[PDB]
């Protein structure tokens, strides 16, 4: 599993993911948006885990309106996922204290946890 | 035509997905697809106190919920050696037969509406509303009531319950006789249901169709007689039966069951004498709430019981019961902790569904809905 | 139109527009009345809300119907999807003007009816075919074979019983000798209430019109609880409302035609008031039909086809042959009164076993 | 045209829609049966304008999610919602629908607002039929523009008017 | 069985002429039984002191984990509860709450007791997490009801009537059977 | 009467017989003898096959032979042709790295959906099954939920101002392998049983 970007750097994370994704087809990939506080999205932060099935890609909690330009970064990100043909979007709810260590767990544990906790979501709520 | 009757559409009650392989107006074979209601009780319960689980038992079969409550309570009582008071036992059988009547009402209303006419749903639901008023009177809840306890029941009955129960027991015989008068002499329902629903007892046994649609095919097996648990051994009991299992015989058997249940309720109410309501063993039952201001032992036990709970012995246990949908039971593995090691539920609505492709095999397309409604499925029980 | 005058064309147009908007208000408030009558049948009560009597709730419903995002489904025929509702609605609307609501001039000077064509029942038969037309056509245009199959069930059943309608309607023509509704009505004025002579034809016409979506095939089908019906399940804002509107107008047109044709179209033996008796018979048949709607089951349309095909239509042609023998030999007209009375006694005594 | 751009016309059409609210039930669990009780002959949602009940999704404005929404049912309900006419509202009935409820596990969606734009929430297990009527009057007066939150804000008539569907 | 069609029609006619049965909520107040599981209330002693000693037993007994109890030390000058401990923060997520009554059942001081209000439907997830000062016996109504009565100036009318309130609800004022 | 002959037949061939003083009986057959033995059981007149229940003993305080254990429930209907009423369980242990077990679908058509369920929840593969398809867990779900190595997947509960609850750290109740909040658990909280 790869980890790109850095926390609280929305545009750096967005550009790093733009470069790293390339021409990868996301028709069978699963996009996990990791966040806290289900209800309040105005101050929410977001991390991303991209489970392609053959390899996974991690981006730390650097998206969302919680950071300057992070809202537009999340919108562009989800828009690009949809453009690349991603259909399966999920929203994972972790505790604020978890969110940091969860990206420091080993890949298999982190991915099993995310797949267990993820909720099917309308990507439109991030557009 | 491999037609996809989708989940919830069109008006297939108990959300289910069907791949009806079918050419014409027959039914070649229905490929069932379930799992749309899977909540994960068998896993979630491993992380709940035994007392907490009493909130989880009604919510799977939400029509006949007190059967779940009773099966689970009895299994835990066997496992940890509890003593049930006789009045608590009588109350438990009354509530179980009452929720049975409510479930039977909802089943027959849903079937008649599913194929047939809309009108007879409302009378059954009026009697169900009287039953739900009884349930509110006693437990403060319509269903999912948290009343049963491992020792017994949560608390005693108010004064007003018995008069209203007698009122309903007096009105019900005429009501059930009215439903029978409408249905049994079926004008169109006869030519709709008599033939359909092929239920050979051998195939019912091979596929394990135990759930109350088996006796409509002429098999005399009721748990309340074969393996008496809650004192039904001490009741004058008629077990209705059917000649050849069809929708007609299924429905009429269930109506006679409702009248017999009313007679059982009358009998139990007659044999009712005051007494205590739950096993006073403090390891099992929280201390009385009045002396929580006097005894250190009371306070400690209250605190410990309501936080940690209690620890049953290491062992596996199972008890069978008869609900309005057949054989029900809990296989409980306890590891000596305050939360059960594992709880598996035998789902009668789940085992009964293996006989659906066979039952509706060769039947009509409109009748594929009636034959499903007549089998009385509950997807909260099936998917679970 | 042997004895009846003709209003000017502008007056005919005015009367036509009046009958159309009256059928609008009629089906809307009859939906209210059926809701509340079903509610009375099943001990609940109806909408004492947005009314008082609920009589502003159809307004709220129409206001919802418009603005409701009339959607044109992709993969459906762009033209036919839009076109089919108009057909089903127009050919249900028309063929109500023929019904005489009074003696000539009792429309405050001019004409109780709109048109009094010399050949009436043929007009009714033709326009009855066109309802099944619209049904299965919308079933196709929906571009969903699920709906198409119901449309085909519909078409099969409705076509069967629509054929039966002709052999039902044959008998009174032999007696009256005219195909004009007013002439038939006046024949019922003189000899009296043609159903007294033709009770079997009355029954088979009733049961045939029941198949025209009235109820108890009830595998018409509606999308609910079966292999879905046709002509719906793909229309959202206005076209679905139009389909239901036409089905109800056909319902009430049949409920009006039954007394108009077989019973005493208005032309009462006593008090001879133009409109009120016709409307009262309409209401009577409507209430009986709603009783049926509530009180009787489905037929699976296989039993319905079997029943209509094997029982209703042969019975209707047998009665037509008997009446044709009687009229050709002309012996009395009393023999038909006796025969219909005895047939009713027979078809009744077989029930109470 | 969405019922907008005239002071009288929009209030009139909102009146009409509010009273003509057409429920489409999406029954999942026992919340569905407690909603079926909101139609019987003791307490009927058959007065305010909800008498008729068209199983088709092309024919109703109100989508009432009644029961626990399993993750396997989420895309189905998603597409049933997307296959609705556009002036459409979403009610979330019961604890399992509103939040994860007492079933906090891999199987159940922890907020139906994840998949469908929810208009009204109604707690309870099950929520009483009269609480559901309170919710529909709540939605009624919401589409009337008579609804405010605890923060003082007026709520838009239609949620799912604010989302980039795709 | 041709007779059955006629008998069915007849009984449906009888029940047609049977008019009454229904209750028109909100125009008629719903009759609730005394043990009904409604809006949580925190009860006070005759002294006016709150009963809640902030013992988190209602949260520990919670199967949905919907109760958050932050405790604090009673101030002798102006006390809140009867012991040295009271409820500084008492929140219950009604959307997580499954309405057992186990919180009351674990309540040793009888502070938390289920009420009778059911008209608690609201628009926002974050508004359905009820706080202490939304549940005290002194309050009359639910959150949307009170918000409507404030943005309306029209007092709160509850849509329920009961024969009487339970003793555990001491202080809880409700319309009782016609006593008023 | 048929149960007595089952006990006599199992004891003679060295099959362990587990019994609790509550009235429940098991007959544990080895993997080899499982299929043929239960075929013989059906031949003995066991009409009805009630349940197929899979068990993951990974987190059990006492060890067991293998991680997984499958338990079948066989019955003979009392009201049928010649009904004794004898019902009993057959337990069969299954290795972690060999999740194989022959089906009895050919014997009872009841085992069909039950064995599909056991395969869904545990990685237990049933040999000879007509269709082993995932029944309950979502089509795209990865793994087998009910084996203890699979997380329950809880979501935190939410309150007003940063106040949240994590159930796995909020739970006061203890499991069998949980030591407790004191230095140890003894007595009742290491297991308790009343003497009726
Ligand atoms: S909130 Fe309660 S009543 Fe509703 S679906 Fe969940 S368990 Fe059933
Ligand atoms: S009634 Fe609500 S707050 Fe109380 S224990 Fe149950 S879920 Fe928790
Ligand atoms: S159990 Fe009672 S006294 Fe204890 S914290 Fe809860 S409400 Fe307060």
């Amino acid at each position: 599993m790869v980890r790109v970007g850095m926390r609280a750097a929305p545009r750096v994370s967005l550009e790093a993911l733009k470069a790293a994704l390339g021409g990868l087809k996301l028709s069978e990939a699963k996009v996990y948006l990791i966040t806290d506080w289900q209800d309040k999205r105005d101050q929410a932060r977001y991390a991303l885990l991209l489970h392609t099935g053959k390899k996974d890609l991690l981006v730390p909690d650097a998206f969302g309106p919680a950071f300057p330009g992070g809202e537009e970064a999340l919108s562009e990100l989800v828009g690009l996922l949809l453009a690349q043909g991603a259909r399966r979007f999920y929203e994972a709810v972790v505790s604020p204290g978890e969110m940091t260590a969860l990206l420091d767990l080993p890949p298999e544990e982190l991915l099993k946890r995310v797949m267990a906790i993820a909720n099917p979501t309308d990507p439109g709520i991030y557009l | 035509m491999t037609l996809n009757v989708g989940p919830q559409h069109p008006s297939t009650h108990g959300v289910l997905r069907l791949m009806v392989t079918l050419s014409g107006e027959e039914v070649l074979e229905v490929v069932p697809h379930i799992g749309y209601l899977h909540t994960g009780f068998e896993k979630t319960m491993e992380h709940r106190t035994y007392l907490q689980n009493i909130t989880y038992t009604p919510r799977m079969d939400y029509l006949h919920s007190f059967a779940h409550d009773l099966a689970y309570a009895l299994a835990v009582e066997k496992l940890l050696g509890a003593v049930v008071p006789p009045r608590a036992e009588t109350i438990r059988v009354i509530l179980n037969e009452l929720s049975r009547l409510a479930s039977h009402l909802v089943f027959l209303g849903t079937g008649l509406l599913d194929l047939g006419a809309l009108t007879p749903f409302f009378y059954a639901f009026r009697e169900r509303e009287t039953i739900l008023d009884l349930f509110e009177w006693v437990t403060g809840q319509r269903f999912h009531h948290n009343y049963i306890r491992i020792g017994g029941v949560k608390e005693d009955l108010p004064e007003e319950f018995v008069p209203e129960l007698k009122k309903l027991l007096e009105v019900l015989p005429h009501r059930i006789d009215e439903y029978e008068a409408l249905f049994a002499e079926s004008p169109i329902f006869y030519e709709r249901a008599r033939g359909v629903g092929v239920i050979p007892p051998e195939v019912a046994i091979d596929l394990g169709l135990t759930g109350g649609s088996l006796r409509a095919s002429g098999v005399n097996y009721d748990v309340r007689k074969a393996y008496p648990y809650s004192g039904y051994e001490t009741y004058t009991f008629d077990v209705p039966l059917g000649e050849r299992g069809d929708v007609f015989d299924r429905m009429l058997v269930r109506i006679r069951e409702m009248r017999e249940s009313v007679k059982i309720i009358k009998q139990a109410l007659e044999r009712l004498e005051p007494g205590p309501v739950r096993d006073p063993n403090p390891q099992i039952t929280p201390p009385p709430r009045h002396l929580l201001e006097t005894s250190m032992e009371a306070v400690i036990y209250h605190f410990k019981h309501y936080t940690e709970g209690f620890h049953p012995p290491k062992g596996e246990v199972y008890v069978p019961t008869e609900s309005a949908r057949g054989e029900l039971g809990y296989y409980i593995v306890s590891d000596g902790g305050s939360m059960p090691y594992r709880v598996k539920v035998r789902a009668p609505s789940f085992v009964n569904l293996q006989s659906l492709p066979y039952a509706c095999k060769g039947e009509q397309v409109p009748d594929m809905v009636a034959i499903i409604a007549s089998l009385d499925p509950v997807m909260g029980d099936v998917d679970r | 139109t042997w004895s009846y005058p003709v209003d000017p064309y502008w007056m005919v147009a005015l009367k036509a527009l009046l009958v159309v908007v009256g059928l609008l208000t009629a089906f809307a408030f009859m939906t209210l009345i059926e809701r509340r009558l079903l509610a009375r049948f099943q001990v609940r009560m109806g909408p004492n809300r947005v009314g008082p009597f609920g009589l502003l709730q159809p307004l709220a419903d129409a206001i919802k119907s418009i603005f409701k995002e009339d959607i044109v489904v992709a993969q459906a025929d762009r033209f036919l999807f839009v076109l089919a509702p108009l057909i089903s609605v127009v050919f249900a609307l028309l063929a109500f003007g023929l019904i005489p609501f009074g003696p000539p001039g009792s429309f405050f000077g001019y004409q109780p009816w709109v048109i009094n064509l010399d050949l009436g029942i043929l007009y009714l038969f033709a326009v009855s075919e066109l309802a099944v037309y619209g049904i299965f056509l919308s079933g196709w245009a929906s571009g969903s074979k699920y709906s198409l199959l119901g449309s085909l069930r519909s078409s099969a059943s409705l076509i069967s019983y629509e054929l039966g309608l002709g052999l039902a309607l044959l008998a009174p023509v032999l007696l009256v000798g005219s195909l004009n509704l007013n002439d038939i009505v006046n024949w019922q004025k003189e000899h009296g209430w043609l159903f007294l002579y033709a009770f079997p034809a009355f029954l088979v016409y009733l049961i045939a019109s029941m198949a025209e979506a009235a109820r108890t095939p009830f595998d018409l089908p509606e999308a609910e609880q079966e292999l879905v019906g046709g002509y719906h399940t793909e229309y959202s804002s206005i076209k679905w409302a139009l389909f239901q509107m036409a089905e109800y107008i056909h319902f009430i047109t049949a409920s009006a035609l039954i007394p108009t044709l077989f019973l005493g179209g208005w032309t009462m033996p006593v008090l001879e008031v133009p409109y009120l008796w016709m409307f009262l018979k309409i209401a009577f048949f409507l209430f009986f039909f709603i009783w049926i709607r509530a009180t009787w089951f489905r037929l699976r349309y296989d039993q319905l086809l079997r029943f209509g095909w094997g029982f209703l239509f042969p019975l209707a042609l047998l009665w037509f042959l008997v009446t044709a023998l009687v009229v050709a030999l002309d012996l009395p007209r009393t023999y038909l009164l006796y025969l219909s009375a005895l047939s009713f006694l027979v078809l009744l005594g077989a029930v109470l076993y | 045209r969405e019922g907008i751009l005239f002071t009288t016309l929009e209030k009139l059409v909102a009146w009409g829609r509010s009273n003509s609210l057409w429920p489409a039930t999406f029954g999942l669990a026992c919340c569905a049966i407690e909603m079926m009780a909101s139609t019987d002959a003791r307490n009927d949602l058959a007065r305010f304008g909800s008498e008729v009940f068209r199983a088709s999704p092309r024919q109703a404005d109100v989508m009432i999610v009644a029961g626990r929404l399993s993750k396997k049912m989420a895309p189905v309900m998603r597409r049933v919602w997307e296959q609705m006419p556009d002036p459409k509202w979403v009610i979330s009935m019961g604890a399992c629908a509103s939040s994860g409820g007492m079933f906090n596990n891999y199987a159940i969606v922890q907020n139906v607002d994840s998949v469908v734009p929810v208009d009204v929430y109604v707690p309870g297990c099950p929520p009483r039929p009269e609480a559901l009527i309170y919710a529909v009057m709540q939605l009624q007066k919401k589409v009337r523009g008579q609804a405010y939150n605890e923060r003082g804000e007026r709520l838009p008539p239609v949620a799912a008017w604010k989302r980039t569907r795709g | 069985t041709l007779k059955a069609l006629a008998q069915s029609l007849g009984i449906t006619l009888k029940y047609l002429f049977s008019k009454p049965v229904t209750v028109p909520y909100p125009d008629a107040p719903v009759a609730l039984k005394p043990r009904f599981h409604g809006r949580h209330v925190l009860t006070r002693h005759p002294n006016g002191l709150e009963k809640c000693i902030g013992c988190s037993l209602c949260a520990a007994a919670c199967p949905a984990y919907a109760i958050y109890v932050e405790p604090a030390e009673n101030d002798p000058e102006n006390p809140v509860s009867a012991g040295e401990r009271y409820a500084k923060v008492y929140e219950i997520n009604m959307l997580r709450c499954i309405f057992c009554g186990l919180c009351e059942e674990a309540c040793p001081t009888g502070a938390i007791v289920l009420g009778y209000d059911f008209e608690m439907a609201d628009y926002e997830y974050s508004d359905l997490v009820y706080g202490k000062e939304d549940m005290l016996v002194d309050v009359v109504g639910t959150k949307p009801q009170r918000r409507e009565a404030k943005r309306t100036g029209k007092p709160v009318k509850v849509g329920y009537v009961v024969p009487y309130v339970r003793p555990e609800l001491e202080g809880f004022k409700a319309p009782t059977e016609g006593g008023k | 009467m048929r149960l007595e002959r089952v006990l006599e037949e199992a004891r003679a061939k060295g099959y362990p017989i587990e019994d609790n003083g509550l009235g429940n009986l098991w007959v544990v057959l080895p993997r080899e003898r499982f299929k043929e033995e239960m075929a013989h059981y059906k031949a003995m007149g066991f009409n009805f096959l009630a349940d197929i229940v899979g068990l993951d003993y990974l987190t059990y305080p006492d060890p067991r032979p293998e991680r997984f254990a499958v338990v079948y429930e066989l019955v003979s209907l009392p009201g049928w042709k010649d009904g004794d009423g004898s019902r009993f369980f057959v337990r069969v242990y299954v290795p972690e790295e060999d999740p194989r077990l022959p089906t009895v679908t050919d014997l009872w058509g009841s085992a069909n959906f039950l064995e599909r369920e056991v395969y869904d929840l545990f990685g237990i593969v049933f040999e000879g099954h007509p269709d082993l398809r995932k029944i309950l867990t979502p089509e795209d779900l990865e793994g087998h939920p009910l084996r203890k190595d699979y997380p329950l997947g809880e979501t935190p509960t939410l309150f007003r101002e940063g106040r949240y609850i994590i159930p796995a750290e909020f739970r006061a109740a203890l499991t069998g392998k949980d030591p407790g909040l004191t230095f140890y658990k003894g007595g009742s909280r290491k297991g308790y049983r009343s003497l009726w």
